């Protein structure tokens, strides 16, 4: 079949996929922060 | 007073308990 | 059993899709990263540093006493080097 | 809100002389303090014995007075009672004893004195919480 | 008679029997019945029980000022421990019930009976025919009983830290666990209450899906469970019908089409997580116990940052502290 | 008509159906899960509850919450362009802005969802008793999460989110309610543990007395998806219970209703416990108990030893619970047993 | 070979039930991640080791089970030499790679069965005289091995023995218990309060002893195996299956899972306070030793003391009469061990000695278990749930009994699972009630 590429799915995959990277990204770089 | 409230109603479950087991409805099959 | 999207399982196989997202992925990784190793997401929520939780002799706790001059009170407490 | 050396500032001796002790040596003391202490001593209290702390104000009143380095450090070689009275080295741990009390053993005059130190800094910091117990949680 | 020892055999073994007395029946029936009697007799009419063997009689039947919500089977002695304490092993009766008598015979007759109840369960799935496994889904309630009457005084050295039998009592027991081993901040039990909550939330679930997803056959005055005879051959519900909305509700492949994968889960859940929380119970019964992050998050000067988990410290400060007043004589509670 | 023509777009059969429901829901839904995530890895307590509630303070997934606002705040809806806040985002943040945020969004939240459940019902062509179901977690979350708070001085004492901040939540109302002796909570356990057994039972009852439609031991594929026969003996399923517990089911349309009527039923009662607990109208005492329990010094009950442990969590616990208001408990007046 | 047409891949294994070769490869690659692991930790352990520290302090669990055995340690558990950890520990890590040598080959490389290849090898789950006659080899196996004990202890160097005359020390045992009466006694004996069953053991003549006994025994019973067939009776109780075989061997490792779990808790003897930590009961004790020798330095009369139930600050009475320590600690009243029982008289603890006979070393003994007592969390964090960040530590004896009891119950479900399904693979319905010939339908209504 001739599928599309941006959907529906698409946008919703991404409202979630896009921020938790961005999240894990920054969570990750919290394990070295001390005093 | 009190007390006898309390065992008069869990009396009154066992009792249900019997019935509920021996004297329920007989489970037909198909022709029901 | 089927709808208009392109199978997942495709998708996560095509070596377009990894050409694509070996860069993506990683950059909002990297972005994330910065975005606390810069120390902004400190200034975004006023989130407190290690060494602004309490005044230096202080150990009192910066409780917001009032609704409507909270704000006024928040700024008042950051003023005291906490 | 910092572990500034003004904090890191503890008596040396009874002379009023004082000493100034680096973040080094507070975190190897903090460790050594729970390597050797922390068993029975955890948050400057006294398992075996409620009735005595470390606060510096107890420390002080002691006999001899034990609120400086040089008075804790004499202690853990050569450990006595409150009123100093009596050496108790044979159930207290010590350098005295370390054939005894084996964690004593590596223990050099270094981690003596970083130890002493951790316990002088601790009720700079925490306060009532370092000496009180269970109530200041 | 073709052989006494032969047709006994054939009675019990029997399925034409109203209650299937088992063989694990046999052992069951009566434990099961002296159990119950004990327990009614005592929840009753018993007398004060020094629970804490500190010479503090705690009543808990209706007779000594109690009721339904506050009565209870008060646990044997601390004097006794892990003591057998059988009624022949006591000078007489006054004492039997002074020491927390009772309590022993009770749990000890129903773990075993209800152990039993479990074998039977498999047995009477053998004579029918079909498959096992039914006791393997009891086997995580039971495990939760063992775990609570039986291993936690074992654990702790004596039967006086088992839950007690009330309704009270067994708040008593939670509290009082909560304090000394911070139940709600362990692994296990989170699983519990996952497998709980979630059973709850899938019982729901599919009870509600099914039952929306019904073929008519009613009228519209009449009881839509009519529309169901006793020994169908075809379903009684469109199962593509329910598939088809709980597809779209969330998204196709995150809902089910198999019965049989969906009851498996339906019972695999709950059973599992159950599992975990009976595990929960016998771990922290040798006090190993659940995340300790007190004093954990400090600043740069080394002041302690309280966090919710220091919030609950102090609650469990308040129960350590004031459970068992004069129970104590020492700094550490070890036992 | 574009009315029509919007309908037609939003009703179509995607992978994931939006449907009018979607345009309330997915927004909500979608704020309330990342306000949460955000909140839990950035936002801080400090100003509020004086408590690290962040990754970024330190706090771990149990640690870790998203706080509810200072006793100051009120019922305040603690809007970003509201008087308090006053557009600013951090002071927002600093204020507890997204506890009602998340809160007021997730409410919403669920009533499109489920709205989305009658509406996808209805195209479908099911009955909606997945809708009807679904009020029990409604009221619990409308009760716990705002009739509670909004019956107590603010929104401080409603739950906070996150994990041990729930936790304080149930010791809270142990020591302050003394909720577990609340007879409307009562019926929620036995709703809640009665329902998670009727799922346990059904579950094992099939798979267990399942007919042979394959000759593989693994019976998983021997189900035929498109009905037909019942794939399990509901029969032998009767005759078993009959035997082993005295009772048993034989209508399945009955049983199934049952699981729904049994864990809906028990939330609801649960609901209306809360609801009286926001008045503070708890199930706290038993008046006959408390005057024997004054003229006899001799008479102890496990109710007795229970409120011993309510005093001592209200007296060790409100200090650092309610900083508000600047409570000072003297170390003598502090009741304790002995030794401890 | 096997695919989905045998079983599901999540039920892969039991594809191997009739494939006696490959069945071998993994009972011999399994084998060798127990002696794998066994090794590789043993060496992780002394990696971390520190000689002049408890090794309950430490976190070990395999260099305390050599110590027992006297090896590397002396009076009071000192640790003298730490190159018997470490050999026992490499010589086990390298047996993994043979064993899974093995393993490897014969699961992808050698005969996917036996039965041909090797008739004395191959075997039948129904034959009964094979499967007598391999559990008769197994049976001479073990039983080699508990002689393998009793000769480390009377011959080869002996075993460390905590109740040692002159205080806890290496001893060679030269005076097995061998009377019947004595051994065999303890499996007569209670298993609640007092009466400790098997785990009541305190002294290493009777573990010696019983060795000897179980040693001989099993392969005696290992020899009559080899040499018969299964009763009449036997034949006709059991059921006679791959899986049946398993079942009964699940419960067998569950009940002696239980029973490990109660002797790391309880025993002091084949468990070592020195090694170990102390036990849940011994800290307990030591609390009420510690102030009790405390308060009696202050000038208290410990005999005469009044506590608030006026029960006995100090000392109480038992049950049955025995002079004990008071508090909570009245439950704990059965323990036994080396420091405390210099103190006790033919009546319990006894007054005269409590008073003056009360020796440094024990002081410091109550004081140190007192403050190591069995209590601490997941995250491993010594002390009450209510305790602060300070000492990181968790017993050894909590470790090892919460471990072994949740083994032990999955295995009373394995058990079950696997009895259940036995039971109707045997009789045929383990895969459904038969659509036809359903036997509900052809018995009479109980209504
Ligand atoms: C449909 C989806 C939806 C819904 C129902 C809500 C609902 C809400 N949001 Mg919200 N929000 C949404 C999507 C949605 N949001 C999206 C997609 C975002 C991301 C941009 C946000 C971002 C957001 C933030 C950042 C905040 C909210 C907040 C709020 C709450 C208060 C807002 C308020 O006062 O409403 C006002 C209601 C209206 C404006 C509706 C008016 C409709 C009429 C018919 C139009 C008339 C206009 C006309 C000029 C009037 C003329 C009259 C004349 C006299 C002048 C409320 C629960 C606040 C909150 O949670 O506070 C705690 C808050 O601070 N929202
Ligand atoms: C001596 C021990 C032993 C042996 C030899 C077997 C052998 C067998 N079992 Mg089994 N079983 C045992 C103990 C044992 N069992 C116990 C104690 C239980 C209770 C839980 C079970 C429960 C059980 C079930 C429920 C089933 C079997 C089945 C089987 C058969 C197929 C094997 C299989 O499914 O592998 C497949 C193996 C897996 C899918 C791996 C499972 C992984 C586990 C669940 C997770 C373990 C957690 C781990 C410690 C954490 C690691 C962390 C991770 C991040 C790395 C096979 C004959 C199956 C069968 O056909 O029955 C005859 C079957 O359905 N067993
Ligand atoms: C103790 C763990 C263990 C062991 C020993 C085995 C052993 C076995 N499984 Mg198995 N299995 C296990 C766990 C285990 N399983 C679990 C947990 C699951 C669930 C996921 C399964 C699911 C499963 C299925 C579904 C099937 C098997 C099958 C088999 C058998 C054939 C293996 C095969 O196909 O080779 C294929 C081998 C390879 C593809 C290469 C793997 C590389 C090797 C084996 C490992 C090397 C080890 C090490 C790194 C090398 C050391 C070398 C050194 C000594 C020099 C074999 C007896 C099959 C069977 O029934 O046999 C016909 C089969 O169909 N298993
Ligand atoms: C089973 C026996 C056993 C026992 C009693 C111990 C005991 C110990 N180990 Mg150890 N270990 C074991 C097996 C065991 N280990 C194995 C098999 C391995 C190989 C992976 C290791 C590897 C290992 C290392 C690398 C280290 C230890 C350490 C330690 C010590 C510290 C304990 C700790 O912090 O763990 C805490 C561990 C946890 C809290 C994890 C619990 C995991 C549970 C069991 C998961 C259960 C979930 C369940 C399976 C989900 C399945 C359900 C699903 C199917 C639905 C302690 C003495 C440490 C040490 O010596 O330092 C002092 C250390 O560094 N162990
Ligand atoms: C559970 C253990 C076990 C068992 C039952 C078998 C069984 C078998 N193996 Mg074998 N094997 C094993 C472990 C085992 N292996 C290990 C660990 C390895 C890796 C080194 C191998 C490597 C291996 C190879 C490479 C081959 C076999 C083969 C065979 C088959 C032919 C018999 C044979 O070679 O013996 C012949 C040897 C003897 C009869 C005598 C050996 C005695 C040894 C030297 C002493 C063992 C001492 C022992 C540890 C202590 C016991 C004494 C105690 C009672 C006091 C047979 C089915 C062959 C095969 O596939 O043929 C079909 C084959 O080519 N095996
Ligand atoms: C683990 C090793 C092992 C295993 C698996 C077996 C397996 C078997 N043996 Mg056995 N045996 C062994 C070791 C072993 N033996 C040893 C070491 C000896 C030497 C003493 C013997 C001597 C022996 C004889 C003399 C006979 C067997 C027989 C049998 C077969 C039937 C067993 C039976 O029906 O018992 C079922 C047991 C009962 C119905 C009795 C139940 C009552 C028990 C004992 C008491 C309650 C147990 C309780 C829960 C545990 C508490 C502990 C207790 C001390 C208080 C079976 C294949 C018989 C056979 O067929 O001959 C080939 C037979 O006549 N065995
Ligand atoms: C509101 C809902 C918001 C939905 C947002 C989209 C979610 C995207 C999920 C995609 C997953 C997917 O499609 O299934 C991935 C695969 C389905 O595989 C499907 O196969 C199809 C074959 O034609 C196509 O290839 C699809 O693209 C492919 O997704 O998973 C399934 O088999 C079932 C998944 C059910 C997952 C339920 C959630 C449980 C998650 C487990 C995590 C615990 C750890
Ligand atoms: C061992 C012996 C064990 C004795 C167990 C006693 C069982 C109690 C029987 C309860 C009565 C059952 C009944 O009325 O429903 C009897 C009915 C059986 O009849 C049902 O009738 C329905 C209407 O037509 C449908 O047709 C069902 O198919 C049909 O089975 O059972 C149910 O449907 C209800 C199932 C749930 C049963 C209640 C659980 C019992 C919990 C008791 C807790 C109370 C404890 C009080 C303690 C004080
Ligand atoms: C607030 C706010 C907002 C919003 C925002 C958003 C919306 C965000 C989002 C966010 C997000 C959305 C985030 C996410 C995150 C995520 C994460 C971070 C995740 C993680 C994960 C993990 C970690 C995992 C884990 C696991 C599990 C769970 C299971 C098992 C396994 C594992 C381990 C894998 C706005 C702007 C509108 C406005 C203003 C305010
Ligand atoms: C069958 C199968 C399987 C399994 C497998 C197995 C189980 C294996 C095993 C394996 C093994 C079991 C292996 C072993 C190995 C070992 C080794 C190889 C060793 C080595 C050693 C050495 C080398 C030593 C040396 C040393 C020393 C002495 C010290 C120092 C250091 C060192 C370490 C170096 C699986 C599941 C996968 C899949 C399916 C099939
Ligand atoms: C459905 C309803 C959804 C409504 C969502 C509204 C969200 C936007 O909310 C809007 O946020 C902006 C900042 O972004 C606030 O704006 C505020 O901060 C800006 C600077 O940042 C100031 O210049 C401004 O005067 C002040 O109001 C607005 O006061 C608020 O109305
Ligand atoms: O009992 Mn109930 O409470 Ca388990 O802990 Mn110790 O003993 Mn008593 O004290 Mn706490
Ligand atoms: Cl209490
Ligand atoms: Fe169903």
């Amino acid at each position: 079949v001739s599928y599309p590429i941006f959907t529906v799915r698409w946008v919703a995959v991404h409202t979630l996929a896009v921020p938790t990277i961005f999240f894990l990204g920054a969570i990750a770089a919290m394990q070295f922060i001390q005093r | 007073m009190e007390t006898i409230t309390y065992v008069f109603i869990f009396a009154c479950i066992i009792a249900l308990f019997f019935f509920a087991i021996f004297f329920r409805e007989p489970p037909r099959i198909t022709k029901k | 059993g089927t709808t208009g999207e392109r199978p997942f399982s495709d998708i996560i196989t095509s070596v377009r899709y990894w050409v694509i997202h070996s860069i993506t992925i990683p950059a909002l990784f990297i972005a994330g990263w910065l975005f606390v190793s810069t120390g902004l997401a400190y200034d975004v929520f006023g989130t407190p540093r290690p060494d602004s939780y309490y005044a230096q002799e202080q150990r009192s706790i910066p409780l917001v006493t009032d609704r409507f001059e909270a704000k006024q009170q928040v700024e008042t407490f950051l003023e005291q080097l906490k | 809100a910092e572990l500034t050396p003004e904090v890191l500032t503890v008596p040396l001796n009874s002379e009023g002389k004082t000493i100034t002790l680096t973040e080094k040596q507070y975190l190897e003391g903090k460790r050594l303090f729970q390597y050797a202490c922390a068993s029975c001593h955890v948050g400057g209290i006294t398992k075996t014995n409620p009735s005595l702390d470390l606060r510096t104000e107890t420390l002080a009143l002691a006999t001899p007075p034990r609120d400086n380095i040089e008075g804790l450090v004499d202690y853990m070689k050569n450990p006595t009672t409150y009123d100093g009275e009596q050496e108790i080295a044979e159930v207290h741990p010590s350098l005295r004893s370390a054939d005894i009390f084996p964690k004593m053993r590596n223990l050099t005059e270094k981690d003596l004195v970083a130890i002493a130190g951790h316990i002088l800094v601790e009720p700079k910091i925490l306060g009532d919480k370092w000496g009180g117990g269970k109530v200041y949680y | 008679s073709a052989n006494l020892w032969e047709r006994f055999c054939n009675w019990v073994t029997s399925t034409d029997n109203r209650l299937y007395v088992g063989w694990f029946g046999v052992i069951m029936i009566p434990t099961l019945l002296a159990a119950t009697i004990c327990f009614v007799i005592a929840f009753i009419a018993a007398p004060p029980v020094d629970i804490d063997g500190i010479r503090e009689p705690v009543s808990g039947s209706l007779l000594y000022g109690n009721n339904i919500i506050t009565g209870a089977v008060v646990p044997s002695s601390n004097a006794i421990g892990l003591h057998f304490y059988p009624i022949w092993e006591a000078a007489s009766l006054d004492e039997w019930l002074y020491n927390g008598g009772p309590y022993q015979l009770i749990i000890f007759h129903f773990l075993l009976g209800a152990s039993c109840y479990m074998g039977r369960q498999w047995e009477l799935s053998y004579r029918l025919g079909m498959r096992p496994w039914i006791c393997v889904a009891y086997s995580a309630p039971l495990a939760s009983a063992f775990a609570v009457f039986l291993i936690y005084p074992i654990g702790q050295g004596s039967f006086s830290d088992g839950m007690p039998l009330g309704i009270s009592g067994t708040f008593n027991f939670m509290i009082v666990f909560q304090a000394e081993h911070n139940i709600l901040m362990h692994p296990f039990h989170q699983l519990g209450v996952a497998g709980v909550f979630g059973g709850a939330l899938f019982c729901a679930m599919h009870g509600s899906l099914v039952t929306s997803s019904l073929i008519r056959e009613t009228t519209e005055t009449e009881s839509a469970n009519y529309g169901y005879k006793f020994g169908q051959e075809e379903e009684t519900y469109n199962i593509v019908a329910a598939h088809g909305y709980f597809g779209r509700l969330i998204f196709q492949y995150a809902s089910f089409n198999n019965s049989r994968s969906l009851h498996f889960f339906l019972a695999a859940w709950p059973v599992v997580g159950v599992w975990f929380t009976a595990l929960g119970i016998s771990t922290m019964a040798f006090n190993l116990n659940g995340f300790n992050f007190n004093h954990s998050v400090i600043d740069a000067k080394g002041n302690v940052i309280n966090t919710w988990a220091d919030i609950i410290n102090r609650a469990n400060l308040g129960m350590e502290v004031m459970h068992e007043r004069n129970a104590h004589n020492f700094p550490l509670d070890l036992a | 008509g574009w009315f029509d023509i919007l309908d037609d777009w939003l009703k179509r059969d995607r992978f994931v159906f939006v449907g009018w429901s979607g345009i309330l829901l997915f927004p909500c839904a979608y704020l309330a899960l990342g306000g949460w995530l955000t909140g839990t890895t950035f936002v801080t307590s400090w100003y509020t509850h004086g408590l690290a509630s962040s990754y970024l303070e330190g706090c771990n997934f149990l640690t870790v919450a998203v706080s509810t606002p200072a006793n100051s705040m009120g019922h305040s809806l603690l809007l970003l362009w509201g008087p308090e806040a006053q557009g600013d985002f951090t002071r927002w943040c600093q204020l507890g802005g997204l506890w009602t945020f998340i809160a007021l969004h997730g409410a919403f939240g669920l009533i499109g969802f489920m709205l989305r459940q009658f509406e996808i019902a209805r195209l479908v062509g099911v009955r909606p008793y997945n809708a009807i179901a679904f009020s029990a977690p409604i009221a619990v979350f409308v009760s716990v999460f705002l009739i509670y708070p909004l019956g107590q001085s603010s929104w401080f004492f409603a739950p906070s989110f996150g994990v041990a901040a729930i936790f304080r939540f149930l010791l809270f109302f142990q020591g302050f309610h003394n909720w577990t002796l609340n007879p409307f909570h009562m019926m929620g356990v036995a709703g809640v543990l009665g329902g998670a057994l009727l799922c346990a039972i059904h579950g094992a009852t099939v798979e267990n007395t399942l007919f042979q439609d394959g000759e593989g031991a693994s019976t998983f594929r021997a189900f035929n998806p498109t009905q037909a026969e019942e794939t399990y003996s509901m029969v032998t399923a009767n005759r078993f219970w009959s035997q082993i517990f005295g009772i048993a089911f034989s209508n399945k349309r009955w049983l199934h209703f049952f699981m729904l009527f049994v864990p809906v039923t028990g939330l609801w009662m649960s609901a209306i416990g809360v609801v009286g607990l926001a008045l503070n109208l708890r199930s706290y005492d038993f008046i006959s108990q408390e005057i024997r329990a004054a003229e006899d010094p001799e008479f102890e009950t496990f109710y007795t030893k229970n409120l011993l442990l309510n005093e001592g969590i209200r007296a060790w616990m409100a200090p650092q619970d309610q900083p508000h208001e600047n409570f000072v408990f003297p170390e003598e007046v502090l009741p304790r047993g002995n030794a401890l | 070979d096997q695919e989905s047409s045998g079983f599901a891949w999540w039920a892969g294994n039991a594809r191997l039930i009739n494939l006696s070769g490959k069945l071998l490869g993994a009972h011999v690659a399994h084998a060798g991640l127990i002696v794998f692991w066994a090794g590789a930790m043993t060496l992780f352990e002394l990696a971390h080791f520190i000689p002049e520290k408890p090794m309950y302090e430490q976190g070990l669990i395999l260099i305390p089970h050599i110590a027992t055995l006297g090896w590397g340690v002396g009076p009071g558990g000192e640790v003298v030499d730490t190159f018997p950890f470490f050999v026992v520990g490499v010589v086990h890590l390298i047996s993994s790679a043979v064993l899974g040598f093995g393993g490897v080959y014969h699961a992808i490389r050698g005969p996917e069965t036996l039965e041909e290849y090797s008739s004395f090898f191959g075997y039948d789950w129904k034959d009964k005289n094979k499967m007598t006659t391999i559990l008769g080899f197994h049976l001479i196996v073990l039983g080699i091995g508990a002689l393998l004990l009793v000769a480390k202890a009377m011959f080869f160097g002996g075993l460390y023995d905590t109740w040692a005359p002159g205080g806890g020390d290496v001893r060679v045992i030269t005076n097995p218990t061998l009377d019947p009466r004595v051994i065999f006694g303890y499996l007569l004996k209670s298993p609640f309060g007092g009466e400790g069953w098997i785990v009541s053991v305190n002294n290493l003549e009777d573990v010696v002893g019983g060795h000897i006994w179980i040693g001989l025994i099993c392969i005696a019973g290992g020899i009559w195996h080899i040499l018969t067939t299964p009763f009449g009776w036997a034949r006709r109780a059991f059921i006679w299956s791959g899986e049946a075989y398993l079942s009964y061997s699940l419960g067998a490792l569950s009940m002696m899972g239980f029973i490990a779990t109660c002797f790391v808790w309880f025993n002091n003897t084949v468990y070592p306070s020195e090694f170990y930590g102390p036990t849940g009961p011994e800290a307990s004790q030591a609390q009420a030793m510690t102030f009790l020798i405390r308060d009696q330095k202050l000038g208290a009369n410990v005999g005469s003391a009044q506590g608030p139930t006026g029960l006995g600050k100090y000392l109480m009475r038992s049950p049955t009469g025995e002079i004990i320590f008071g508090g909570e600690t009245m439950r704990f009243w059965d323990f036994r061990g080396p420091w405390l029982e210099p103190l006790r008289g033919p009546n319990g603890l006894d007054l005269n000695k409590i008073k003056n006979d009360i020796q440094p070393w024990q002081e410091r003994r109550a004081a140190e278990y007192m403050t190591h007592a069995p209590l601490g969390s997941l995250n491993s964090v010594g002390g009450v749930a209510t305790e602060i960040n300070s000492v990181n530590f968790v017993s050894p004896r909590s470790w090892l009994a919460t471990s072994h009891f949740v083994l032990a119950f999955f295995f009373l479900v394995g058990h079950l699972w696997h009895a259940g399904r036995a039971r109707a693979a045997a009789a045929g319905f383990e895969k459904g009630i038969d659509r036809e010939s359903e036997p509900v339908l052809s018995m009479p209504s109980l209504d």
